[PDB]
């Protein structure tokens, strides 16, 4: 019974898994009360009289979004101590997330990770959902990922980070939070994916005609991506990919595991059924830079390895024709040492459409997770924000007061610097 | 809020 | 039996008729909460009215249906606006309307509002109008058995 | 749906035969809600159409005739100018030939009963008595309102008094004769009739 | 709708099937 | 889309425009309380042309109110259809323009200018676009003629691509009040030729002449003066608000009605204008609307177009009429009396058909014609200016408040260039 | 597969297409939304599960005639990103339709028609409906034609333009726009029919009575002509003439493609049913000088090529006799170097009649397109009324004050002068 444990950390993580477990319950016919009117044994566990408790853990240092699930419609779905709530937040501080407060909630967190892995009979990986722009997603996630790599070293560590936008901020101190968090997701995760917020604003505007998106509009697109990642782990069909071959077929070198994402049947009922949707154009829209869920314009650099996971009524013949037309156009320029870099999954279950949100019954789907050397521009807009902040030693007095002696700012800067030249020599 | 469950996908 | 008695009114001139119980097969249902004398309702009603006619009576099968629930303060005012709304409505003296409002959390500026519903009776799509947005909901969403 | 949804005839039609459809389904796979070709109605009741001498006739007597309703008012100057020309057209069409081609069904917008017979006695074709609800049902159905006193459901009114208007079989609308419209040919669009294309059946 | 190529002639052609007073 | 903002100015501008917001609000169906009762979508599909939205569903007019004297501000607020206006759109002084053109343009009206451009900016910048600015004012007074055209010049600097639809009341030929009619008139038409666009013409003795003969009002009112102008408001801006067969926005009016850039003076007119005695006896068809609208007894300007020649003309039909029935009527009126149309522009007339009639009437037409005959008016403004200026009359106010007699004599010199330019174009 | 794209522009383009597409809806048997209650695949594209979205890219720069399609009974018929409405009108000015309110709406018109041309298997023609005497119908008619010719150069294009009329105008700047639209009619287009507005007023006067016809009746007679023209692609038939066969048989020399049109069963029911409609009298009315919709009497012109598209139960035996008496008529004279040119086509499907309209149910039809040299005078009456206003530079300050340069007037003037001598030399 192949399965994963999803660890949601930070306020972004609580709300991402809020819509993500809405989609998973609606996918497997599970009520908010936890009942039913082998696919369910990937995200839910049977608890006697027709009860399917989820296999996640909600984690946050502030008790204002997790208890805000404890009094909601899914209040009687999650296990009561599966929702772990801290007492003081980190308040946009990597030092407060990693050094002070911190460990008091961590030893209770792996008390639930170990207990959830007891019921696991062939655990396939961990799915962290966190923001590296905040404090309890960055600092707490750093110590969490480092300690899980001590306990479960060989297990997959799929890491879904909402990386800070080039322009959209909602703070000013996110140059300090994410760069200090870089030393965590660069040598303690297995496949990290960047999910930039303003890019997901643009896919909700250019495609959906929604010029006023809120956070739950973004979170349903995130849930639609993750559902397609784990669709092959619950529903059967054509040529499949699991998570174990997901690392090996997309990660060329162990130092490089940052990844992109784009889901592109993405359209509301205004245009969905009038437009003819087929594998030729939904793949062409997935590779389109306007549909990309990070500000990682792939005209820059080379591609390295792309995974195309389609869910719905796709036969294996016209997926090969769709991939062939990707090779022919010149704008998609590949790297010279990976000729046959294309891994295709085809499922049978169509995308489970959430009511209320702006999604239609697209019978086909695409789910791109593609590696590229254009990820260096995501971290090169990052380093001049860190350099201008740290040029005259500002905003660090909060960090050095609560643990975090001076020098972790400098080694994290040269760690992410060496990441850029790492991507430089991997190209040409 | 609670949502309508989708109709069951009959086997084909 | 959900709604139960005659309380679901079908419009008719000369005499007053209740719509039959299983009318709602194969159609998509939206509750329209409104209140007469409201400035916003005065423009939301004609737009959803033109949409009602255009969407529903192009296809030979009826595709949408709108149930009118009102926050009126006067039964004559309710009657003269039910005579203005061309879709299904509910009785003023019936307490089913109070049950629907108290369930669906309609305050006594969120008015007017749409809640498209599923076959069992729960919320399937929420649509306010506080400010081209009406086309968002699709008739082929709530295909009822 | 024809001509408009917002009409007592159409709503009672769909109510009655759609109740019939799910009565048949409960007795016995049929498509819900039924199709426009599936919905069928008897349009006029048994006590609806009376000729001169006031003998009521059934609906089936209108078989094979190009039939048109005529919404008219006794005191209306358009109707006063229209009536002799329409009498001459009815004259010539029904007398030249072996068949009675056209047939006219009269609905009044008069003030009262005495005005209704004072206009009716000049006229030989069939009519609806004003007292029954069928007159107001028909004028609300076809949207023939003299002056806006009853609130409409969003349709701009096509034509008031007078209006000769040819009728199809199942309560549908074939075409409107342009006597007071955007085209505005009083007394000479009466010859725009299509007496062998539009047939009641 | 093959209504131009009407067979108006059989295998052998033999073209297909379809006042005066009395002065006795 | 197509934002038009009223910039109401002068005493005369605020009751002309208060009736503008009384007939536009009637056609779009808005109560004075700010709600809607018309139950129709086509009414509520171009509300944004004249009504910005506000919280709780209440519309407000995009209408900057502007005076130097708060008495007529009180009259607009107190009257019906008057408490719909935004209270900081009420930009008014406390001193009062005493019919002195210097008093609006170079002193106290000019310190209220920084407040009135602020409220113009706030209701113009935040939008998707705006087709132009609408301005009613009162040439011959103090406020509408005075700082009124100073707001025209500064809007021309801020948005030098948008159209300036100006409904201006020129002085009356026969008789009027306000002895300094000539001093305000020429100095204002100095700048209404270059920071300007369509400058259409409205006169008080002229409009009087409609409501004595064409309408037989035994006791006309100034409200009836504003109502006939307010009917022409809806006609000139009709395809921006309601669909038609041949749509024509207000800029489309200008491009096919102005041959040369200073030639922008337009007679306005309304039809049908029928008296109650003749209400039921006459008919309502396109030949009767055309005969009435070219009829010089109907034109809202006191210039008689038969003492001139139509350069180019235009019409705003509104109703369920045939687009054919318009266009041989345009051809027939061009062919019978060709002496009153220019030969060097062939086929001197644009026609527009709006599907939606004005409120009430089955059909109506509004005439916007660039006849060259308007030099009857302009030479009347000139020959009274020559009498007062040659003997230095009343100038100790106009120079003592901050000008010189250079500005007067070159306003006269600009003015005589205008009558000359129309003359060889005839 | 055969297909065609409709590229309506201007309020004349929207309104003519409104009558042209309701006719195609009732002809193929599709209800107003999308369904039938295999000939559809040339004007509609199958959605795979129902809906027949059309192949129209309706264009205007203002939302007053596009939005009434958007809220009319055909609301769920057209793809909403095919109905492209701008923000501000060209206002009867070629310079604003070509330069000022320009490229921001023609670049969005191009990727919609790129997707139409991609989602069609073997493309045949581009039907442009516009009024050349106005604003967006001339300016955006020219921008969208210069761009269409340089990328889609191999395929043909059919400009059914509303050429300005001698007497009835409804505009006064009308002589400028069409002289300046001659670039989009001379060297950047294939076959093109000059359909007028009071020439069609007369044909419904003489034959249909109709005391006062509106634009709705006019757009339906244009809809009849366009229907029978592309009818051979849609239905079966005897010997057919297609879009590529139009240019090979009508166009003698590369610049001559200015054409007339004459449908001639335009008869009401009262006039027609006291009358036989056999192919002899319908082709005398087809060649009848008043039934043609341009006003230029061909008796003082000279025919060069005539394609006649018959419809209904027209056997080929009597059409050879019907054109035989056209030889014997001396009033229809032909040019000496095209002795044999009559190219006829016969469809089987009788003409569908619009309900509530003005054509009667007629079992036969004929639509004639002719290359008479009389079309030169259609350009010469516009040459006179262009010279009258330009002689003292009237109206040109708002033709040069927004991006156009003076001197484009003079070379466009020389294009009409070279066109008149071109039609003079092709005869003699
Ligand atoms: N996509 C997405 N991003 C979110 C969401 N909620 C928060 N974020 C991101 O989170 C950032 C704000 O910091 P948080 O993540 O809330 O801070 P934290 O990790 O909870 O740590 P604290 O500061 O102690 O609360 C913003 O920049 C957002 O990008 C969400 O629901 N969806
Ligand atoms: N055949 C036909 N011609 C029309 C119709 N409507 C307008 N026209 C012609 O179009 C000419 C002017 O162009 P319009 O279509 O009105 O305007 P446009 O093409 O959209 O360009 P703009 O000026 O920018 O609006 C008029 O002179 C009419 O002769 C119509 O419905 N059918
Ligand atoms: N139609 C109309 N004309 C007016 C009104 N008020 C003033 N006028 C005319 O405008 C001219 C000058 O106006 P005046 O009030 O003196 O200047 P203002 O205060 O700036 O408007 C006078 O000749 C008046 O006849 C009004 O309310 N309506
Ligand atoms: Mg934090
Ligand atoms: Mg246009």
């Amino acid at each position: 019974m192949r399965e994963v444990i999803s660890i949601h950390v930070g306020q972004a993580g609580i709300q991402i898994g809020n819509a993500c477990w809405e989609l998973f319950c609606l996918e497997h016919g599970i009520q908010p009360d936890g009942q039913m009117p082998d696919a369910f044994n990937t995200f839910f566990s049977e608890t006697g009289a027709g009860k399917h408790v989820p296999r996640c853990v909600f984690l946050d240092l502030e008790p204002t979004v997790v208890d805000e699930v404890r009094t909601g419609t899914y209040r009687h779905l999650f296990h009561p101590e599966q929702l772990i709530s801290g007492k003081e937040d980190a308040a946009n501080n990597f030092a407060r997330g990693h050094y002070t407060i911190g460990k008091e909630i961590v030893d209770l967190s792996l008390d639930r990770i170990r207990k959830l892995a007891d019921n696991c009979t062939g655990l396939q990986g961990f799915l962290m959902f966190n923001a590296v722009g905040g404090g309890t997603g960055s600092g707490l996630g750093c110590l969490l990922l480092e300690r899980l790599s001590v306990d479960y070293g060989k297990k997959s560590k799929l890491n879904f980070c909402s990386w800070p936008s080039p322009q959209v901020s909602t703070a000013v101190v996110e140059p300090y939070n994410s760069v200090l968090s870089t030393h965590s997701l660069l040598e303690h995760t297995d496949v990290a994916v960047m999910l930039d917020n303003e890019a997901i604003y643009d896919i909700c505007r250019r495609n959906l005609d929604i010029e006023r998106p809120t956070y739950t509009n973004l979170n349903r697109l995130i849930a639609q991506v993750i559902s397609s990642l784990t669709a092959s782990l619950r529903f059967d069909g054509a040529l499949n990919v699991d998570v174990t071959e997901f690392q090996t077929n997309l990660v060329p070198y162990p130092r490089i595991h940052f990844m992109l994402s784009s889901y592109a049947p993405i359209i509301s009922a205004e245009k969905a059924y009038h437009e003819q949707l087929s594998v030729a154009e939904i793949t062409n829209s997935a590779f389109e830079p306007a549909s990309m869920m990070a500000k990682c314009d792939p005209r820059h650099g080379k591609y390295m390895a792309c995974c195309l996971m389609y869910r719905g009524d796709v036969v294996p013949k016209d997926v090969n024709a769709a991939v062939a037309t990707i090779k022919t156009k010149r704008t998609i320029q590949f790297v010279d040492w990976c000729p046959t870099g294309f891994k295709c999954g085809i499922n049978y279950q169509p995308p489970t459409v959430v009511p209320g949100g702006d999604l239609a019954k697209v019978m086909r789907a695409v789910c791109m997770i593609s590696n590229s050397t254009a990820i260096a521009e995501v971290f090169s807009r990052m380093d001049h924000k860190f350099d201008l902040m740290y040029a005259k030693r500002a905003f660090v007095h909060w960090y050095v007061g609560e643990g975090m002696e001076e020098g972790e700012f400098s080694e994290a800067r040269e760690d992410l610097a060496a990441l850029e030249k790492d991507y430089e020599e991997v190209g040409i | 809020v609670a949502k309508p469950l989708p109709p069951p996908v009959q086997t084909v | 039996c959900f709604f139960g008695p005659d309380v679901v009114k079908r419009t008719q001139q000369g005499n007053y008729v209740p719509v039959r119980p299983d009318h709602f097969a194969g159609v998509s249902v939206a509750l329209f909460f409104a209140k007469a004398g409201h400035s916003k309702c005065a423009q939301i009603v004609p737009v959803v009215r033109q949409f009602y006619k255009t969407t529903n009576f192009s296809g030979e099968k009826a595709v949408i249906e709108i149930i009118y629930v009102s926050l009126d303060k006067d039964e004559q005012d309710f009657e003269r606006v039910r005579a203005l709304m061309p879709w299904c409505s509910v009785e003023y003296k019936s307490c089913l309307r109070k049950k629907l409002i108290e369930r669906y959390r309609v305050p006594n500026t969120a008015i007017p509002l749409l809640i498209v519903i599923g076959p069992n009776g729960e919320e399937a799509g929420r649509m306010n109008f506080q400010q081209f947005v009406l086309q968002r909901w699709d008739y082929r969403f709530n295909k009822w058995p | 749906s024809q001509p408009v949804f917002a009409s007592p005839l159409n709503v009672e039609k769909r109510r009655l035969n759609e109740e019939r459809a799910l009565m048949q389904a409960q007795k016995a796979n049929i498509q819900l809600p039924p199709n426009y070709g599936d919905m069928d109605l008897i349009l006029f009741p048994e006590g609806s159409l009376k000729n001169s001498n006031n003998t009521v006739i059934p609906q089936s007597h209108l078989k094979g005739k190009s039939v048109a309703l005529y919404f008219a008012d006794g005191a209306d100057p358009k109707c006063a100018s229209l009536l002799p020309f329409l009498l001459n057209y009815y004259r010539t069409m029904n007398e030249g030939g072996a068949n009675q081609k056209i047939e006219i069904i009269f609905v009044s917008l008069d003030r009262d009963r005495e005005a209704f017979e004072s206009h009716r006695a000049h006229m030989p074709w069939l009519s609806i008595d004003l007292e029954n609800p069928l007159t107001e049902i028909l004028k609300r159905h076809f949207r023939v309102m003299k002056e806006y006193e009853v609130p409409t459901y969003g349709y701009g009114s096509r034509t008031g008094v007078p209006s000769v208007i040819v009728i199809g079989s199942d309560g549908r609308e074939a075409q409107f004769l342009p006597i007071c419209s955007g085209l505005e040919e009083g007394d000479r669009a009466l010859l725009r009739w299509d007496w062998r294309n539009t047939k009641f059946a | 709708y093959a209504l131009r190529d009407h067979l108006d002639s059989k295998l052998v052609p033999n073209q297909s099937t379809d006042h005066t007073n009395v002065l006795s | 889309m197509r934002e038009i903002v009223h910039v109401q100015g002068g005493q005369c501008g605020n009751q002309i425009g208060a009736k503008f917001w009384e007939v536009i609000s009637d056609e779009h169906g808005i109560d004075p309380t700010g709600t809607y009762c018309g139950d129709s979508d086509l009414q509520l599909e171009r509300i944004n042309v004249f009504y910005n939205e506000a919280t709780g569903g209440r519309f407000v007019p995009r209408a900057i109110l502007m005076d130097l004297e708060p008495g007529t501000m009180d009259s607009v607020r107190a009257g019906p259809f008057g408490q719909l206006f935004r209270p900081d759109n009420f930009v008014f002084g406390q001193t009062g323009a005493g019919n002195n053109w210097a008093k609006g343009h170079y002193t106290e009206g000019a310190e209220l200018i920084d407040s009135v451009l602020d409220v113009v900016r706030k209701e113009a910048e935040g939008c998707d676009c705006l087709q132009g600015f609408q301005i009613t004012h009162s040439l011959g007074g103090g406020t509408g003629s005075g700082m009124g055209t100073l707001l025209i010049s500064k809007v021309r600097e801020e948005y030098p691509d948008r159209i300036m639809e100006t409904f201006s009341v020129f002085p009356s030929p026969k008789v009027s009040d306000t002895v300094v009619e000539p001093y305000n008139a020429t100095l204002s038409v100095h700048q209404l030729v270059e920071n300007a666009d369509e400058v259409q013409v409205i006169d008080n003795e002229a409009l009087y002449d409609i409501c004595f003969r064409t309408l037989k009002l035994t006791t006309p009112t100034y409200g009836d003066l504003n109502h006939l102008v307010s009917a022409a408001m809806s006609g000139v801006t009709c395809c921006l608000r309601f669909p038609g067969q041949l749509n024509s926005d207000l800029r489309k009016l200008a491009v096919n009605l102005i041959p040369f850039p200073r030639l922008h003076f337009f007679l306005i007119g309304f039809a049908p204008l029928t008296s109650r005695g003749s209400q039921q006896y006459r008919a309502l068809s396109v030949p009767e609307l055309t005969q009435q609208m070219f009829d010089a007894k109907n034109m809202m300007c006191a210039s008689d177009p038969r003492h001139g020649r139509y350069l180019t003309a235009s019409a705003m039909f509104r109703g369920r009429m045939s687009t054919k029935e318009v266009d041989e009527q345009m051809l027939n009126v061009q062919n019978k009396n060709s002496s009153y149309f220019v030969e060097w522009i062939p086929n001197n007339m644009k026609s527009s058909v709006c599907d939606i009639p004005p409120k009430g009437l089955k059909m109506s037409v509004t005439f916007v014609g660039n006849s060259t005959a308007i030099q009857e008016m302009f030479k009347r403004v000139s020959d009274q200016f020559t009498a007062m200026f040659r003997r230095k009359a009343f100038l100790h106010w106009y120079t003592g408040e901050g000008m010189d007699e250079m500005e007067f004599t070159e306003a006269e010199s600009n003015m005589n260039d205008l009558v000359s330019e129309y003359q060889q174009y005839q």
